């Protein structure tokens, strides 16, 4: 079926440039035009420009014409988006889309790029252990930079029951948290255990949770 | 108008959105300017209201302009700027 | 550039009731030359890529179930959702395609309207890693609850804390439709140690007294 791939995250200084690629299948790649969108955090959809591949028309949105340049790879059936002289502005959400007469009916899954001076820091992983049939559990992940990090428990296994909040930034770090309920018969019985990596320090952290 | 010399920034092509594009660089005087523009089929009979983008503005000497037409099917001619400075652009639609 | 403008910029609805939201253009989408709207909506629900629902205002995108339908013309155009899904919490966006720059216009968050439900609340307190770095974070979360709006309130020794206190809600639930919400009072170690008693409550749409849970350091 149709797809569009494209790396999860960059994390990047100020003043540096990226560059990210967006790989097609499914179809016949250059029968259909490729659109770049912007999404900050909390925000909408800005369009960045279009590229049919083949002819290698392209097309730019004024406010980005000194800051993007899209490019092809017919060979590899991949389109490319680079963003120059970065700033924290720039720290966005970057998808492509497959464009059908304007309308953009088939979408990547996002790559997500920070734009910041600050340092990397690895996460504190804290277990959260209760201090009665079901007995809800919990990792405070604290302290880390940039986004983003993913956890899991029991390496996955463990997904029924799981919330995992959004991180907060305060002060140059993140913090979230995340809880998962279970039966309360089969814990500590069947252990329960956090997995938070954090690529951008190439850090990952498992901490089983123990009865205090 | 618009009475300098106009010169091709991009060549003109389709847009994925079934129009055209051409980038016009104005190199005169008296910018800004309304940009001088008419579309004429194979008989050079002026093909009315087919200018997608709002009337044309040249911002200053060496400004580039986007320029979107909605072309007729078949032969059609593009006559950008006026007098013998006029820039006359050659397009084919294909009926898909 | 062309501006669209959408609104309501967020609404609630119940499961099996119809809503009708808008989107204007600044100027006509219509080309005359087929009588073609350059308009599309589309779905992102939390945490995905936008998905197309409809284009050309009103031709539903394949793999669409009908309850999507698109209508207007020139300038004002209206997507209708009859018998809305609990999986279709999302913001919808408005999209013209009649010039170079396309533009969006600024959405419309679909909140999901379900049945009440008082939050599960659970308490923490900080764990002995923590403590050892000289911080110490009492974590208290409230889950599936089915209003958003909510309360904490901390108490240390039965005075409230508003200093410290860091809060974050998860997304609207796909399937049950409530909320979830964490809530973490963090103190220095130092100050942790000089007080007994630890306690979040919480302030709901469902009860007139809070649901309180505490602790003591104990
Ligand atoms: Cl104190
Ligand atoms: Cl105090
Ligand atoms: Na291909
Ligand atoms: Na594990
Ligand atoms: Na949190
Ligand atoms: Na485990
Ligand atoms: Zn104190």
């Amino acid at each position: 079926q149709v797809q569009l791939q494209q790396p999860g995250a960059e994390f990047v200084k100020p003043g540096a440039s990226v560059k990210m690629s967006c790989k097609a299948s499914g179809y016949t790649f250059t029968s259909y035009w490729i659109n770049w969108v912007k999404q900050r955090p909390g925000q909408g959809l800005e369009w960045i420009g279009d590229i049919y591949p083949g002819r290698g028309t392209t097309n730019y949105n004024e406010n980005f014409k000194s800051k993007a340049t899209l490019t092809l790879d017919t060979s590899s059936s991949t389109a490319y988006m680079q963003l120059s002289s970065l700033t924290s502005e720039d720290s966005a959400v970057y998808y492509c889309s497959r464009g059908s007469k304007g309308a953009m009916d088939y979408w990547g899954q996002g790559t997500s790029v920070t734009v910041s001076s600050a340092k990397t820091t690895p996460p504190s992983v804290y277990p959260l252990a209760p201090g009665s049939s079901m007995v809800t559990l919990g990792c405070l992940v604290k302290g880390y930079f940039p986004e983003p990090v993913t956890l899991t428990w029991n390496s996955g296994s463990l997904s029924s029951g799981v919330h995992t909040f959004p991180a907060v930034l305060q002060s140059d770090l993140y913090t979230l948290s995340s809880s998962v309920t279970v039966t309360s018969s089969t814990w500590p019985s069947q252990t329960i255990t956090c997995n938070v990596a954090h690529p951008a320090s190439s850090t990952k952290v498992d901490k089983k949770i123990v009865p205090r | 108008m618009c009475s300098g010399k106009f010169s091709i920034d991009k060549e003109m092509a389709e847009t994925q959105h079934g129009t055209t594009v051409v980038k016009v660089k104005y190199e005169g005087a008296g910018a800004p300017c309304k940009v001088p523009i008419e579309i004429r089929d194979v008989n050079k009979e002026k093909v009315v209201g087919r200018i997608i983008s709002s009337t044309p503005f040249a911002e200053y000497t060496n400004s580039v302009t986007n320029i979107e037409l909605e072309p007729p099917f078949g032969d059609s001619y593009i006559v950008i700027g006026v007098g013998d400075s006029a820039l006359t652009l050659h397009w084919f639609r294909k009926h898909h | 550039d062309i501006v669209m403008s959408q609104s309501p910029s967020s609404l609630a609805v119940s499961v099996g009731e119809k809503v009708t939201l808008s989107c204007k253009s600044s100027q006509s989408l219509l080309y005359s030359s087929n009588q073609k709207n350059h308009l599309a909506w589309y779905q992102q629900k939390p945490g995905q890529s936008p998905k197309l629902l409809i284009y050309w205002a009103s031709t539903r995108e394949s793999g669409v179930p009908d309850r999507f339908t698109g209508s207007g013309s020139g300038t004002d155009f209206t997507l209708t959702i009859n018998s809305v899904k609990a999986e279709d919490l999302a913001v919808y966006y408005c999209q013209h395609f009649y010039i170079y720059p396309y533009t969006f216009g600024g959405g419309t968050k679909l909140e999901i309207k379900r049945a009440d439900a008082a939050p599960t609340v659970s308490i923490f307190p900080p764990s002995s890693e923590q403590l050892t770095s000289g911080g110490a974070s009492v974590v208290c979360f409230l889950n599936n609850f089915a209003p958003k709006d909510i309360n904490v309130k901390w108490k240390i020794d039965g005075s409230e804390r508003q200093n410290g206190v860091l809060n974050s809600w998860t997304d609207q639930d796909s399937k049950d439709s409530t909320y979830s919400m964490s809530s973490t009072l963090t103190l220095t170690k130092d100050e942790y140690e000089r007080h007994n008693s630890y306690t979040c409550e919480a302030t709901h749409k469902t009860s007139t007294s809070p649901i309180v849970k505490s602790f003591n350091r104990n």
